[PDB]
């Protein structure tokens, strides 16, 4: 990830030049780790066989937060194609003018 | 003048760390066996004496470990930390150095004794067994070789000088001898003049996406062997180990280690025993080789 | 050390019932039971499917025959059962215990084959599609063992069925080794609690899905460093003597008293008679294998046709199998579509078995043939 920033809970952070090891002829979840506990370095990645997320509330409470954010498929020599993961806006009303929809409401 | 025993957590290695057991505080003193067992499967026929293959077998060297410390703390410490450095890495290479040669051998703790016989400010006197994976290797840098033009000589060489529109005689014996060839410095050989078993290689790419590596060469000019990667970026360098026991093949941009091993072409890769010829450079600016060819008796 | 659970045999007279009252009020099926025992499985050599050899592990606990071992691993296996649902499921090894010696020694068999044991299947089942031959396998109603799920790739059993030999009955083993040969796949029997939250049993289920839905061909090599051991494996039975001594009985006689016709088999596949070759020897194979065969003459008279020989003179499938230790530069996990580069020599197959010991993690390749 030569430039990538990432709001997980949160928490903002950059991606410079982090590279992360994948599985071969696999579909591997990609990861963003933050444990609190670990001050020197909070935020760790991690290419996994599934979307292990868990939604762990790191503000207010304890424990390890993970959160897929890309997909990546891979072959036996290289990757074969890249999906990143869905960015939900959970809203209560919208007061708006204008919309474009490029799939479905 | 005097023989030279040196352990070496990891040789070839940026994390090496070496004891010296001939002049340091922990120190090996007469090896049981440093020669070899041979057995030649030989069958005799009516006094007739018929030879099979020999077998070079290599036996166990058992050593006497010796510490020498301040502090019965002292000598605690110095066992705790020489075992653990042996047993940390899989396997430990011996050197041994005399006024001749610097061979290597590469071991593997078979037995350590730890007893309560302690001499003079608590000073061990034990026995440590190893276990031969390879017995005498010499580790020695492989570079290339460079071919240069021949001078010109008015007369000998082929030129068209002196009068004229030019001249160049036939004689019988000194006649016309091509002075070299335009552009020389094209021609490099990287000479292997005896069978070598195992290498680590220093490769700097040129080209992305192009194949990059070594190809090796027999007598005749034919391909045996290849060791080739096709990446997607090009790489500062490919650091490859040849080694059987920790084979690495892995490429570096930057800080970051990429491992390799899937990029390579599986069908070129036939053989890691390298035979007498020459080796090229594909997709290379420049390269770094250190060659290890084993030696039964030294 | 790998942890193990002892349960008491999977008795499906006992288990198959669906009595139990569901926290909802439904009434489904008896849930497995919790270990008798939980014991540490020592000394082993452990299985993935169980393909050439049978697994043997001592064990801690006093074990005895028809118990349930279930070896835990603590590392999880995604299978994706649907085209974009992939589940969490945990790495078991779930076996049988056949039998225990003197030193507690426990010869383990994979559940799976220990499961469709003793059962026997007519050609007309064979007749239809791969999955109804796996749903008619997978029934708790028959099989010996208790089955409560079928995990399966529907891509890899879409095919139609292998064509049986004579149109027999054949037994359940002998259907499923001729089947996971040609969709080059291998079942894996796996302990799981049930998928809904409400539902708190804990099911056994078979596996015949992969980490990839679609599977991708795999381009290794295996060297010689990897105590790599060659021997020849064969898919379809067919004969070994190539040439064939042909007696045809005469009408008048009753008798063989005609000459024999010999027919041999070419290089390419085809059968001629021997009189009629005209060749240089190239085109025919390297080693003579004969046999002699009698025939009897058919109610029009006419002698025996060329093809019938043909089927019996006809090569079998020359199949290599490679087993080796784990490459951690490029691991190869079971259910994998390999080809493998052995020695200068390019083998193409699936790896079937694997082996967790306590000193080597090793495969077993089974090159799938279908080169030409
Ligand atoms: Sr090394």
């Amino acid at each position: 990830y030569t430039n990538t920033s990432i709001i997980a809970g949160g928490r903002y952070f950059e991606l410079l030049n982090e590279t992360v090891a994948l599985k071969g002829d696999s579909v591997n979840y990609i990861h963003a780790n933050i444990d609190l506990t670990q001050t020197a370095n909070p935020v760790s990645l991690s290419a996994e066989t599934a979307n292990n997320s868990n939604g762990v509330d790191i503000n207010n409470g304890s424990g390890v937060l993970k959160v897929c954010f890309d997909i990546v498929t891979t072959s036996g020599t290289g990757v074969t194609s890249t999906k990143p993961i869905v960015q939900t806006s959970t809203l209560d009303s919208i007061s708006v003018n204008d919309m474009t929809v490029s799939g479905s409401i | 003048g005097v023989r030279q025993y040196k352990i070496h957590t990891n040789l070839d290695g940026t994390d090496d760390k070496v004891w010296d057991v001939t002049n340091g505080k922990v120190r090996f003193y007469q090896p049981s066996n440093l020669g070899l067992q041979s057995t030649n499967n030989i069958w005799q026929s009516n006094g007739i004496g018929v030879m099979g293959t020999r077998s070079i077998t290599q036996p166990q060297i058992e050593f006497k470990l010796e510490t020498f410390g301040e502090s019965l703390e002292e000598n605690y410490q110095l066992m705790k930390d020489f075992v653990n450095d042996i047993l940390s890495k899989k396997f430990v290479t011996l050197e041994y150095q005399t006024e001749i040669f610097q061979v290597y051998a590469d071991l593997a703790l078979a037995d350590v004794t730890k007893t309560e016989g302690y001499g003079k400010n608590g000073t061990f006197s034990e026995k440590i067994t190893f276990d031969i994976i390879t017995k005498w290797y010499t580790y020695e840098n492989l570079t290339f070789d460079k071919i240069q033009n021949g001078k010109v000589i008015a007369g000998m060489s082929k030129i068209y000088g002196g009068t004229a529109p030019g001249n160049y005689k036939y004689i019988k014996g000194t006649s016309y001898t091509y002075y070299g060839e335009s552009d020389i410095d094209r021609l490099s050989r990287w000479d292997i003049k005896e069978e070598i078993f195992s290498f680590m290689g220093i490769l700097y790419p040129k080209l992305p996406k192009t194949p990059a590596g070594v190809r090796f060469l027999d007598d005749i000019g034919n391909e045996y062997t290849a060791i080739v990667f096709k990446t997607e970026q090009v790489q500062d360098y490919i650091l490859i180990n040849t080694d059987v026991n920790d084979e690495t093949y892995q490429g570096w941009k930057g800080t970051t280690a990429l491992n390799l091993f899937p990029v390579m072409d599986f069908e070129r890769y036939r053989t890691r025993i390298i035979e007498k010829g020459q080796m090229e450079l594909i997709n290379l600016s420049k390269a770094e080789f250190k060659i290890k060819r084993k030696a039964d008796f030294v | 050390m790998l942890e193990a659970n002892v349960y008491d045999n999977f008795n499906p007279n006992y288990y198959n019932i669906s009595d139990f009252s569901m926290p909802n009020g439904k009434k489904e099926k008896r849930g497995l039971p919790i270990p008798k025992a939980r014991c540490q499985v020592i000394n082993y050599e452990l299985w993935e499917t169980g393909y050439l050899y049978t697994s043997s592990a001592t064990l801690t606990v006093s074990v005895e025959v028809g118990d349930i071992v279930q070896i835990l691993f603590p590392e999880v296996v995604p299978i994706e059962e649907a085209l974009g649902k992939k589940k969490k499921l945990n790495l078991d090894m779930v076996y049988l215990v056949t039998d225990v010696d003197e030193s507690n020694k426990a010869t383990l068999k994979n559940y799976f084959w220990a499961m469709i044991e003793s059962l026997d299947v007519p050609n007309a089942i064979t007749k239809t599609t791969n999955f109804a031959i796996i749903d008619y396998l997978i029934d708790p109603n028959k099989n010996n063992l208790m089955s409560y799920g079928y995990f399966f790739n529907s891509s890899i059993f879409a095919g139609k069925a292998t064509i049986n030999r004579k149109a027999e009955t054949s037994s359940a083993h002998d259907v499923a080794k001729r089947i996971f040969s040609k969709v080059q796949f291998q079942p894996t029997t796996t302990i799981q609690h049930a998928p809904s939250e409400t539902d708190p049993r804990n099911l056994l289920f078979i596996n015949f899905a992969s980490r990839n839905w679609n599977r991708k061909r795999i381009t290794t090599r295996v060297d010689i460093k990897q105590s790599v051991t060659m021997d020849t494996e064969t898919i379809v039975d067919r004969s070994a003597y190539n040439f064939a001594v042909v007696f045809v009985k005469n009408k008048a006689t009753d008798d063989y008293t005609d000459p024999p016709k010999m027919y041999i088999a070419k290089n390419n596949g085809d059968v001629i008679d021997y009189s009629t070759y005209h060749g240089d020897g190239t085109d025919l194979p390297d080693v003579r294998t004969a046999k002699t065969l009698f025939y009897d003459r058919d109610d029009h008279g006419n002698p025996p046709e060329l093809s019938t020989i043909k089927v019996e003179i006809s090569p079998s499938t020359i199949v290599t199998r490679l087993i080796f230790n784990q490459n951690e530069l490029l691991p190869l996990y079971v259910n994998d579509l390999v080809d493998i580069w052995y020695e200068g020599k390019l083998y193409s197959g699936y790896i079937a078995d694997r082996v967790k010991t306590e000193f080597n993690d090793r495969l077993i390749f089974v090159e799938s043939g279908d080169k030409p």
